[PDB]
């Protein structure tokens, strides 16, 4: 891998059921992939020409808290499993690959990056075999080509017996 | 609820 990824906790359990309820989150926010939760999900966005692009079956029609009260979505394609909110300033927009490259790396929730060998428009294969619990909580987070633009967004590990050996993707293109 | 942000990842 020739990306690199940290994490930054920001809420606990209490101030995240809080900021649900009130839909107002004071944070700052920075990085270029929000780690996102509602009450029963875990999931990521990934900013985007300033908007925050994330999977419509862990976001649903749901607002997003930010600094003035709750967001409403800008985008929202059910059939694409796509939702976006204009992003929260702080957010840094990541831009659209274009390049057509085929090396790959899918940035999870752990800020670890592992190499997906592009297949199709929507689908990629891991390199190396993964359990899928170690990809649960990152659905939304950025597929990147070589130099950092996003080719897609992590949507469904292709698995079986617990072991994912490929992913489906919305490409950048569906954005 | 609203969606929260409860972390993030910072890319480089
Ligand atoms: C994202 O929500 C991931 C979580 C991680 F990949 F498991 N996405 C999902 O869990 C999706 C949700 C549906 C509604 C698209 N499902 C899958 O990832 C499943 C795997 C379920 C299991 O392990 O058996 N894959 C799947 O449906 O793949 C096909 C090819 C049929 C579309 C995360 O949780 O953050």
């Amino acid at each position: 891998a020739p990306i690199t990824a940290y994490s930054q906790q920001t809420r606990g359990l209490l101030g995240c059921i809080i900021t649900s309820l009130t839909g107002r989150d004071k944070n700052q926010v920075d990085g270029e992939v929000q780690v996102l939760s509602t009450a029963t999900q875990s999931f990521l966005a990934t900013c985007v020409n300033g908007v925050c692009w994330t999977v419509y079956h862990g976001a649903g029609s749901k607002t997003l808290a930010g600094p003035k009260g709750p967001i409403t979505q800008m985008y929202t394609n059910v059939d694409q499993d796509l939702v976006g909110w204009p992003a929260p300033p702080g957010a840094r927009s990541m831009t659209p690959c274009t390049c057509g490259s085929s090396d790959l790396y899918l940035v999870t929730r752990h800020a670890d990056v592992i190499p997906v060998r592009r297949r199709g428009d929507s689908r990629g294969s891991l390199l190396s075999p993964r359990p899928v619990s170690y990809l649960k909580g990152s659905s939304g987070g950025p597929l990147l080509c070589p130099s950092g633009h996003v080719v897609g967004i992590f949507r469904a590990a292709v698995c079986t017996r617990g072991v994912a050996k490929a992913v489906d993707f919305i490409p950048v293109e569906s954005m | 609820g609203s969606v929260v942000i409860v972390g993030r990842i910072i890319l480089s």
